[PDB]
């Protein structure tokens, strides 16, 4: 019964503002200190900041003093995050916690599902798509490997089936890497028949929502 | 103020 | 971190498995509590021991807490595959100025399944790519077990650090793991080497996929 839903994530470019938002159930919110924390993709978990139950007082991490401020609106059992001037050494789930206390110190008993802050000055655009042929040699016993790759896209996610999901026998689309450019590429790659290369034509089919993009890219074989 | 004091009522 | 961590523990099912948080006079030493998270991959921290000892009721008794001087410890008896997941341990430093201090966290591996080499198969740039100026090597690893892959690019035998980008492991649908790493070229650099290499390491043993611009 002791909800935590948070809100107000989503892709910002650095120097913006956004708000994020702990909506509780099933305690006496006002009753309980709150805390925001976070975590970078990958990495560990960084406290960020505290609101007393009775907003009294509220401490910051040295690295967001100045730039978030935490708030509480015990009328609507919420908690705020206001995170103003944005740095890509932000992005992160953002977790709140209700307080708990011990002896010596506190910590977080009830945890939010987390919401994604992704702080990037890269701008919103569909992929390239390359075919990753097939093996002349017949290369790996009866069976090729062919594919597309997906370069250079922003933001997350794309789709990719094969033959309009037709084929799904011997699929393995990749999760993408994030580039130094801050876009993104990934690929898909499918094991066929060597003897099908001839007669069967393979066409990966890449979806970019984000960019209202989509492409058909025939995959054929070398020689 | 003391980060690590009790943030609760109770 | 103020707090220390292993990066990471393994054990096999059955088994009692222990992770170290060490800290210094201003924290656990100052007598403050320590806590600990339980984290299993794309779920958020959930409470495991707290002031120390404590279990909440929700918690099975095979998870269990100590804390001497300057150190804390967590075990978990009768490794099960559900305890895959990430622990930090957490408490407070009254040299620092926030209310809580992290551990780096603790990658707890559960070996459930037999070692699996992985498939390798690494494509060469595309005409259309070459053609739009640009070149990209794809090495993709599949297949393998348990989830941890060095991965290394050689042009003519010699190591290449640039333009090399690697995807950390992902578990599969069949509970193995997956890599893929990209080595960006000028079609300049491609045509200037007689070959280029992938070169996959996995528990010591190693796979290395060629290809030639010829």
């Amino acid at each position: 019964q002791v909800q935590l839903v948070e809100s107000g994530g989503g892709v910002v470019p650095p120097g913006r503002s956004l708000r994020l938002s702990c909506a509780t159930s099933g305690f006496t919110f006002s009753s309980y200190g709150m805390h925001w924390v976070r975590q970078a993709p990958g990495k560990g978990l960084e406290w960020v900041a505290i609101i007393w139950y009775d907003g009294s007082n509220k401490f910051y991490a040295a690295s967001v003093k100045g730039r978030f401020t935490i708030s509480r609106d015990n009328s609507k059992n919420t908690l705020y995050l206001q995170m103003n001037s944005l740095r890509v050494e932000d992005t992160a789930v953002y977790y709140c916690a209700r307080a708990a206390y011990y002896d010596t110190s506190g910590y977080g008993d009830y945890w939010g599902q987390g919401t994604l802050v992704t702080v990037s000055s890269a701008s919103t655009k569909g992929p390239s798509v390359f075919p990753l042929a097939p093996s002349s040699k017949s290369t790996s016993g009866g069976t090729a490997a062919l594919g597309c790759l997906v370069k250079d896209y922003f933001p997350e996610p794309v789709t990719v089936s094969w033959n309009s999901g037709a084929l799904t026998s011997g699929v393995h689309t990749f999760p993408a890497v994030l580039q130094s450019s801050g876009l993104y590429s990934l690929s898909s790659v499918v094991t066929v028949p060597s003897s099908s290369l001839g007669t069967q034509t393979y066409i990966c089919n890449v979806n970019h929502k984000p960019s209202n993009t989509k492409v058909d890219k025939k995959v054929e074989p070398k020689s | 103020a003391n980060p690590n004091a009790n943030p609760n009522a109770n | 971190s103020v707090l220390t961590q292993p990066p990471s523990v393994s054990g096999a099912p059955g088994q009692t498995v222990t992770i170290s948080c060490t800290g210094g006079s201003s924290n656990i030493g100052a007598g403050y509590d320590v806590h600990w998270y339980q984290q299993l991959p794309g779920t958020a921290p959930k409470l495991l021991i707290y002031g120390n000892i404590n279990r909440p009721s929700g918690v099975p008794d095979r998870f269990s807490g100590s804390k001497s001087g300057t150190s804390a410890s967590l075990a978990i008896t009768g490794l099960q595959a559900e305890d895959e997941a990430d622990y930090y341990c957490q408490s407070y430093d009254s040299s620092l100025s926030g209310s809580w201090v992290f551990g780096g966290g603790t990658k707890l591996t559960v070996l459930g399944q037999p070692k699996a080499a992985p498939s390798v198969t690494l494509f060469p740039p595309s005409s259309e790519e070459l053609q739009a100026n640009k070149a990209t090597l794809v090495c993709l690893v599949s297949d393998f077990y348990p989830g941890a892959v060095t991965v290394a690019w050689k042009a003519d035998g010699s190591p290449v650090k640039v333009g090399v980008e690697t995807t950390k492991p992902s578990k599969q649908s069949n509970n193995k793991y997956a890599a893929s790493s990209y080595l960006s070229l000028t079609p300049e650099q491609w045509k200037s080497h007689r070959s280029y290499s992938c070169r996959v390491t996995h528990e010591g043993s190693t796979v290395e996929k060629t290809v030639a611009p010829a």
